[PDB]
């Protein structure tokens, strides 16, 4: 039974490629204006040009779900980004390797 | 060329 389900892939970035851009992705934050809450946070362009790109190949308008092993879905796109911005960066550097949980959901609507 | 979307927002983006 598998239709709408949504799966989790995880990338490992090297802090190889990195200080052309951290990993070199751009991400977004996007609400419900209906729900009046956070879609939480999603890609919307990929910098070719950056490890996460070149080793992970992630894709546009895939939504984030933990970064460094800290999960960020549950919290508001503004909460999300500091958790980002600080584990992105200090536990990133800390590891040597960016681990980041994406999640893929299957509908056509995709990119 | 104008009006995208619709709401007040600048589009919170972040790049890392």
């Amino acid at each position: 039974g598998s239709d709408g389900t949504r799966e989790f892939l995880t990338f490992e970035v090297p802090l190889n490629d990195s200080g052309s851009a951290g990993l070199g992705v751009s991400v977004k934050g996007n609400r419900s204006k209906e729900n009046h809450a956070d879609l939480g946070i999603f890609v919307k362009s990929i910098i070719n040009g950056g490890a996460a790109s070149k080793d992970g190949r992630l894709r546009v308008n895939d939504q984030l779900i933990a970064v460094n092993g800290e999960s960020l879905l549950g919290k508001a796109n503004q909460e999300a980004m500091e958790t980002l911005r600080r584990s992105m960066s200090t536990e990133g550097n800390k590891r040597g390797m960016i681990q980041l949980i994406v999640a893929r959901r299957i509908s056509r609507c995709n990119e | 060329m104008l009006a995208e979307l619709y709401g007040s927002d600048p589009q919170e983006e972040l790049i890392i």
